[PDB]
C-alpha cells in the first residue's frame, strides 16, 4: 500500500485527467476546461487573477493548450502559496 | 469545503511541516529531517533510492537551491511535482494506445 | 548569433525540412514526424523506433491541437523533453559529490 | 555519432551549466547568472523583456533560483518566438 502523501501525488494526476479527459488531447486542458478545472479545484485567491490570466501563464508553448507539465506549475504556486498563507497563522 | 487537490496541496505541506517543525514553530528540513521523510513517506515512490544513503544524499542536494545545507518548502516541492511526473510517466510507460489508459504508477 | 541561437535553429530547420514535404507547410503529418524520428533522433529515440506502434502514439500525445499532425509550437515539446530526457540520463544514480555527467541519451 | 539536432538538444544542456556552475547549486541560475544568460545567449528581442520579468517568469517556486526544467520554459519561449521570426519581413 502507498503512503498519504504517495496517494496524494497520485490524486494529483487524477485532479488534471479529471479535465484533459473532457475532450481532444487526452493530456491537453484548453481554455475553457481549464477554467472548470480553477472554479472547481482552486481556491478564490488562486481563482482571482483570472483563468485567461492563468490560461496564458500556464500554455508555455503558445499551443492553446495546457499540458501535465503545465498544469505542474499551477501545482506548485498553488502549493506554495497554500503554505505560505497556513505559515501566517 | 477543500477541492481534492487542495487536500492533496495540503497533505504535501502537512507531510513537509511534521518533518521541519522545530520547538512547534515551522522551519526547516535538514538532511536527516529529509532523510526520515523519504525513509518514511516516500518508501514506494522512491524504494530503490532509498537503498542508497548517497543518493537520497544528492537529491537532497540537487534540491537545495539555496545552497544552505536545508530544504525550504520552495525548495521541497519541487521534488513533488518531480515524483507527480514521474508516477504518471510510469503510467505511461511504454504506451502504444489507443486511448487514454493508466498503468500502475511509481511503487507498484 | 549565439550558441543557443544556433541550437534553437537547427531544430526550426530541422522542423521546416520535414513539414514543406506535404500538405501545410508549417504542420508533420504522421509520416514526416515517423521520418524525422527515424532519422534525426535515431539515437535519442532508438528503443521507441523499434515499435511504431510506440511512435504512433508519441504522435497522438505531442498533438495537442488534437489535428493529427504537429504544428513546430507542438513539436517543440518532443524537444523540450528529450533534452530534459538526456539530462536526467546524465545524472541517472548519481551519488555525487560536485556536478558531472555521464552520457547522454544514445549512449553518447 | 549523434545527429546535427540531438547534438544541439545536448548543447542546449551545455549552454545552461555555462551559467548554472557559476556559484552555489550546480543546477540553479540565480537572479544575476540569468541576466549574463539573456545578455550572451538571446537575441534582443528576448532581452527586451527584462531580466527581472524573465527571472519572476522562469522562477516558478518562488525559490530566487532557474533550475533546468525552468530554463526549458526559456527555451520553449524562445523557440516559438525565433519560429514565428522566420517567417517574417
Ligand atoms: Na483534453
Ligand atoms: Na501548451
Ligand atoms: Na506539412
Ligand atoms: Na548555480
Ligand atoms: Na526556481
Ligand atoms: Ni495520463
Ligand atoms: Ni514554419
Ligand atoms: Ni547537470
Amino acid at each position: 500500500m502507498l503512503t498519504e502523501l504517495e496517494k496524494a501525488l497520485n490524486s494529483i494526476i487524477d485532479v488534471y485527467h479529471k479535465y484533459s479527459l473532457i475532450k481532444g488531447n487526452f493530456h491537453a486542458v484548453y481554455r475553457d476546461d481549464l477554467k472548470k478545472l480553477l472554479e472547481t479545484e482552486s481556491p478564490q485567491y488562486i481563482r482571482k487573477k483570472g483563468a485567461d490570466v492563468w490560461f496564458k501563464e500556464l500554455d508555455i508553448n503558445t499551443d492553446g493548450a495546457v499540458n501535465f507539465q503545465e498544469f505542474l506549475i499551477l501545482v506548485i504556486k498553488m502549493g506554495v502559496a497554500a503554505h505560505k498563507k497556513s505559515h501566517e497563522e | 469545503k477543500m477541492s481534492q487537490l487542495e487536500r492533496n496541496i495540503e497533505t504535501i505541506i502537512n507531510t513537509f511541516h511534521q518533518y521541519s517543525v522545530k520547538l512547534g514553530h515551522p522551519d526547516t528540513l535538514n538532511q536527516g529531517e529529509f532523510k526520515e521523510l523519504v525513509r518514511k513517506d516516500l518508501q514506494n515512490f522512491l524504494k530503490k533510492e532509498n537503498k542508497n544513503e548517497k543518493v537520497i544524499e544528492h537529491i537532497m542536494e540537487d534540491l537545495d537551491t539555496n545552497a544552505d545545507k536545508q530544504l525550504s518548502f520552495e525548495e521541497f516541492i519541487m521534488l513533488m511535482a518531480r515524483l507527480t511526473w514521474a508516477s504518471h510517466e510510469k503510467m505511461h510507460e511504454g504506451d502504444e494506445g489507443p486511448g487514454h489508459h493508466h498503468k500502475p504508477g511509481l511503487g507498484e
